[PDB]
């Protein structure tokens, strides 16, 4: 079928159809341009004129120009050729490496799996990260959120986790670049090519990349996560194994509909956002999971703006997880890396007959004492230490070798911590834990604990200090 | 003359986009009257305009388009109602998802029915317990009540909810049909593997033969989850009007504003306070009155609800919070810093309340916890005004002392909902300060002892405490007896 | 005439009529319904269509049904009739006791009292609520409102009022149960039946009730309260013989006009509300009046949204009344019930040349020492309490005490403090806080006065506590 464009307004453009209307969902493809210009149907104004997204820039589109309905939805490449290379919201290469040649293709708007479809098997995911194994485990095919303000950690976490988690994985990953910087995709990229994880000789890369940055309009932004969401489903059920999933930052996808929705001609919601917001985070989430054919190992970042976690956004998301990591502005600039809240961190494995009690009461008290040191701090504020009673002080002392204890160095944050990165075992972590609490290490001073791996290696800290 | 078309009985999409149907014709639908699409999809006739019919969709509209053609239902928007429905679970249309074959219904109900007024109803005077002591003690529940459980995310609402619900097999699996309970569990905006997460648990602990779930997930439709808790409601109704008793956990309504918000800014209403609806307050107030006890006249009959409300930086005050807490029966606020702390469940003593109080109680407890609600109350102050012993006398200092204990009294575990007598039982240990001279730290210890004592050998006084209900002169003797001779046996 | 139905909307219906338009507050019957289902007139749209509120649902209603201008405003039977009964917001009775036989009927909507109508005489009104009492003493035929957030006691207090005052009455009262909970208005009837307040044989009924409860739409909850209004203004007026009249609760009345506000397509004011609140509360507020025809005391609850005093809502209200009752969380957190703000609550009759000098510097006296205690929490909570004069420590003593003395034991709250409600004669009180104020018992322990009735139960508390 071929419409007209009657309107233009950033990445809204309106077609009017004659004969056929596409149904919604569909992508129309302009005529008339020096490169692909997809158009996503968005809904019928009546009129049989079809207001939709565009999927790139809108500039030069004139009003009279001729659309063409693709007759389908967004689809793209799917399957093991996808493999080690780079491609768009619409599924073309952007490698350089010419096209991706696949026997399939999917579309990108799929239904979530059905209730009877879940999975319930709950495996703890050892990170090497002591906070995060400590405090809020990971869990196999489980899904994991990392909340951060600007520059707090979110990525540098993703890193590490991909280097710790995706490098001896054996199975699949996808990366999905939604939003955000890229520089960082190039930096990944050839990061990947160089541990072999992207074979540019053979076919024996375990990593597809899509992305859809910074610099794309809305509609991009909009779409990729759905994009590399797909690329994920073929691995899970079209093939039965594991497979991970990275993105980087899905509140850019929630961000990108704010953009589109008043150009949509939608009355606003709170703060400004789109009235859809959670139906329209939810229809995407729930597509983000494991079953009973596949599963799914997903870390997505999520930026907090302004630094409120109240923010419609990341609010939102929080429904979304199983283990969530809140990184903290206060904490890291206190230099304790990662930057995670340890009292607002969670997982729904911190349970004593999945962890195991000693487990689960390790970090139980671990909480209760940083929750105890944190109703003392007005006071500390004010008035300082002196006027503390000898048993508080003593709750002091120890929480703040905790908080301590609970940093650590990232081989990916080598270059900032200019120490070396340290990966330490979750018997470790219970443990070290263990005596720190058990007053086995009252005589250590504070310092012994900040930036180290195990246990071990804060005793002899405290001997270098002398 | 092809007549099947007329613009009486069906109509026209003019536009469809975001959910909402512009449908043309349909002059005989009525306001909130199921329509259909030619795709089988069921839509709501919320706007009845002058030119044209707002209608809300059931589902995905991307199989909507300009033109199709929509029929009337003449029916008012129900769902199927009853004992069939037990063990099933089921989406907000009553439609089953469990895969486990069609529902047996017979009857059906209006989703959206008037609660009953004032005449048909009796005082709330049956106890709806918990299994959980801070609450049976503290905020006592009735039937026929509605009491909130609110608190920031992973307070631990949810787990009040499940113990609840778990606690009714002693019931359930009894004799007596008065004292059983049918349990309804109602998920809006939740998360698909968290509800499987749910019906997985409740089936393990032999739960949901007893349970209906009605579950109007993260990706279903706005109106889905719109409506999902009516549906629920409908299906507790039946229990409710039929001399049965029947209990409905709403989780969460915070999540179903919102979804009425879109629904409802999308059919181009105006926005109030903070977007929502000016209607808020009228979406829930409408639902939880239906939670009631009827009368002997209407079958001594009712329905109890707990619905769930997150609040966002332990703030109650808030809008939304204010609103629901001033329709329902009290609060169960669960508080961070609480559970933290190692107070769980993250019961907020002061915060919390029962607009029930001791007519929701047995004897027994009312007898062990009458006043203790007050008395934690002022205690929590002046362990306050003593944060510096201030040169406190002994009125002061034994106010402290009984505080302390009956806090760690007030702790419980998850999954363990303890039986009336047992509840009694320790809490009469601590009230009658047998407990006074033990250490704080020693409390909880000395209760799974204790209570394991009991339970095995003198299960003879927990069942005359279980049965009499009360604590008579020689129960009250013998339990004295008891308590002290272990307590001076266990602090050896 | 008769319109037809052309727009329906939630609880708006627009209808369209072809000859002769209805005035403004007229109401109109919907044909074809199995109960009765009024239109109350809002607007005049223009093009010989008007804008209504539904009096009740509007489900089922179908464009072009069938609607008769009944020619009036909302008429309800009022009379003596009504005594004992259960009315609707459009006067049906509601309580399957057959007809309301009244010789008249009255429209709901109704002019307020002229200035050369009101009167300025000025009683005390004892309640034997310790706080009231002392410091914000009711006043016969005055105004007074019941101020608090969700769940602090505003209906407790009503119903400790209507114990310890409506009982012993003599005169008629008037009941109505606005936005509120459907289970409170059946255990206030069975309640008022219990006592004989309320006598289902024969005609001994002293109070009659008119219920607009919270499984209302809109339209119903904001007419309850003039239903109600109305009844009352009957008793007053074409009988005379002095009326109670309790509210609970009338923020109801106002958040009903929000929710539709929107649907008669208005600008909305500053937090929502609709920019009528002041006026539409003020042609209300006017009718519930002493007069020199008769006495209308009326205790009003007065929800307070979010807790915030300030909201355009509560705030608007306090210009209304003439004693003013104001509950608190904080306080109520403390366990301290009833929850009233002693430094919040106020009385057009705490006048010394009204209450009397030993009332006046009582009352003040026990406000002063609150206050200082006040300033000085936050102060020691840091700093600590030995720098503290002996003076000033003291106070801190006194007030702690008299901070508990406050408290009382209500007769409808047993269920909820296990104590035996306590009822306190304004003289017992005034001598018991007069005492605690001069030292008289800066011995007993402050515990000793937490949940008490009189000063002497204090003292005895203090030995049963002596051990
Ligand atoms: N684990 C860490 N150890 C040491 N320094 C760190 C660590 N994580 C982050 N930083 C420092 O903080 C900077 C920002 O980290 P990064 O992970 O990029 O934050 P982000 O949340 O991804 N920021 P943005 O995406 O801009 O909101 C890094 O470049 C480091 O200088
Ligand atoms: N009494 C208890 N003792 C110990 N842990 C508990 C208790 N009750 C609940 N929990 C745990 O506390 C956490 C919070 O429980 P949950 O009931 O999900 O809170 P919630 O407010 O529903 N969270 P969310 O639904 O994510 O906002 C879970 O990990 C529970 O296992
Ligand atoms: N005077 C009182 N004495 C003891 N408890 C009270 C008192 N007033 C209120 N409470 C407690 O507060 C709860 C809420 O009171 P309620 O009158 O329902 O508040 P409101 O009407 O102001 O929302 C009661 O159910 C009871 O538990
Ligand atoms: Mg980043
Ligand atoms: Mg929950
Ligand atoms: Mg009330």
């Amino acid at each position: 079928t071929t419409g007209r464009i009657v309107a233009v307004i950033g990445a809204v453009v309106d077609v009017q159809f004659d004969e056929g209307l596409p149904p919604i969902l569909n992508a129309l493809e302009v005529q008339g341009r020096e490169t692909r210009l997809v158009l996503e149907v968005a809904q019928h104004l009546g009129e049989s004129t079809v207001r939709t997204i565009a999927m790139d820039g809108t500039e030069g589109l004139v009003r009279g120009q001729k659309v063409l309905d693709s007759g389908a939805p967004i689809r793209i490449p799917v399957g093991p050729e996808t493999l080690g290379r780079i491609m768009n919201v619409i599924g073309e290469p952007i490698d350089e490496r010419g096209p991706i040649k696949t026997k399939q293709f999917a579309a990108i708007h799929a239904e979530a799996p059905e209730f009877v479809e879940m999975s319930v098997e709950q495996e703890i995911l050892v990170t090497g990260i002591k906070v995060v194994d400590l405090l809020a485990p990971y869990a196999k095919g489980g899904k994991i959120g990392l909340f951060g303000g600007a520059g707090v950690g979110k990525t540098v976490l993703i890193m590490e986790l991909i280097n710790n988690v995706a490098k001896a994985h054996g199975g699949y990953s996808v990366f999905a670049g939604v939003g955000e910087r890229t520089r960082e995709g190039n930096d990944l990229y050839h990061e990947m090519i160089e541990s072999g994880v992207i074979n540019l000789k053979d076919a024996t890369s375990k990593v597809a990349l899509v992305y859809g940055q910074m610099n794309e309009p809305p509609g991009a932004r909009a779409r990729v996560a759905l994009t590399g969401l797909t690329v994920a489903e073929y691995f899970r059920d079209q093939e039965g194994q594991d497979v991970l999933l990275f993105i980087d930052n899905i509140f850019r996808f929630t961000q990108a509909g704010s953009e589109v929705s008043a150009l949509l001609g939608r009355i606003p919601s709170a703060v400004g956002y789109q009235p859809t917001l959670a139906t329209d985070m939810g229809t995407m989430q729930e597509r983000i999971t494991t079953t009973k054919k596949g599963s799914i190992t997903s870390v997505q970042a999520i930026y907090v703006p302004a630094d409120d976690l109240t923010d419609p956004a990341p609010a939102t998301t929080f429904a979304h997880l199983d283990a969530t990591t809140v990184l903290s502005r206060a904490i890291a600039e206190l230099g304790i890396y990662p930057a995670v809240d340890p009292l607002d961190s969670t997982s729904r494995i911190m349970d004593p007959n999945i962890v195991g009690s000693e487990h689960y009461d390790v970090a139980r008290g671990v909480q209760k004492i940083l929750q105890d040191y944190k109703s003392l701090q007005d006071i500390i504020a004010i008035l300082g230490m002196d006027e503390l009673s000898e048993e508080d002080k003593l709750t002091v002392s120890r929480a703040r070798k905790i908080q301590r204890f609970l940093s650590q160095p990232f081989q990916v944050a080598e270059v900032f911590t200019g120490h070396l990165g340290k990966l330490v075992p979750l018997k470790e972590t219970i443990k070290g834990f263990q005596q720190i609490l058990a007053g086995e290490y009252d005589h250590l001073p504070e310092q012994a604990f900040y930036m180290v791996g195990p246990i071990e290696e804060a005793v002899a800290k405290a001997d270098k200090l002398a | 003359a092809d007549t099947s078309v007329d613009l009486e009985e069906t109509g026209r999409v003019l536009s469809i986009g975001d959910g909402i149907a512009r449908v043309h014709g349909l002059r005989n639908v009525q306001a909130e009257e199921m329509v259909e699409f030619s795709s089988g999809l069921k839509g709501m006739s919320l706007n009845l305009e002058p030119d044209n019919v707002g209608v809300v969709v059931f589902g995905n509209d991307k199989l909507i388009k300009e033109g199709d053609i929509v029929k009337r239902t003449g029916a008012i928007v129900d769902v199927p109602v009853g004992e069939e429905l037990l063990g099933r679970v089921v989406d907000a249309l009553g439609n089953a998802i469990d895969g486990k074959g069609p529902i047996g219904s017979k009857a059906r109900r209006r989703v959206g029915l008037k609660a009953p007024g004032i005449i048909p109803r009796i005082s709330v005077r049956e106890p709806m317990q918990t299994g959980i002591k801070a609450v049976d003690s503290l905020v006592p529940i009735g039937r026929g009540q509605r009491e909130l459980i609110i608190g920031d995310r992973q307070t631990g609402k949810t787990s009040i909810a499940i113990d609840t619900i778990i606690n009714q097999k002693r019931f359930n699996d009894g004799t007596d049909e008065k004292k059983k309970l049918y349990c309804i569990y109602v998920a809006i905006g939740q998360k698909r593997s968290t509800v499987a997460q749910l019906v997985k648990r409740l089936t393990d602990a032999d739960a949901m033969k007893y349970t209906i779930v009605v579950s109007a997930t993260a990706s279903d439709a706005a109106p889905l989850q719109y409506l999902a808790p009516y549906s629920g409601c409908s299906m507790g109704e039946y229990f409710r009007d039929n001399g049965k008793h029947a209990l409905i956990i709403y989780d969460d309504l915070s999540k179903q504003a919102v979804a009425y918000r879109q629904m409802s800014l999308l059919l181009r209403r105006p926005p109030g306070r903070e977007a929502y609806p000016g209607d808020v307050f009228y979406l829930h107030s409408r639902l939880l009155e239906r939670a009631a006890k009827m009368n002997d006249a209407f079958g001594g009959g009712s329905l109890t609800a707990l619905p769930v409300i997150e609040t966002q930086a332990g703030d109650v005050s808030a809008y939304i919070p204010t609103n629901v807490i001033s329709i329902t029966d009290g609060q169960i606020f669960l508080e961070t810093e609480l559970f933290y702390k190692g107070i769980r469940p993250a019961i907020n003593v002061g915060l919390s309340v029962s607009r029930v109080g001791s007519a929701a109680q047995t004897r027994a407890m009312k007898q062990v916890a009458g006043t203790m609600k007050l008395e934690l109350a002022q205690y929590r102050e002046v362990a306050a005004f003593a944060q510096f012993g201030s040169d406190l006398d002994a009125a002061t200092q034994q106010l402290l002392s009984r505080g302390v204990r009956l806090t760690e009294l007030l702790k419980q575990g998850q999954y363990s909902p303890m039986a009336i007598e047992e509840q009694v039982a320790v809490i009469y240990a601590g009230v009658r300060g047998y407990l006074d001279k033990l250490e704080p730290s020693k409390i909880t210890k000395f209760e799974n002892a204790f209570l394991s004592h009991v339970i095995s050998q003198h299960q003879a006084l927990l069942g005359k405490i279980r049965t009499d209900g009360k604590i008579s002169e020689e129960s009250d003797a013998k339990l004295k007896e008891i308590v002290t001779n272990f307590l001076a046996g266990f602090e050896a």
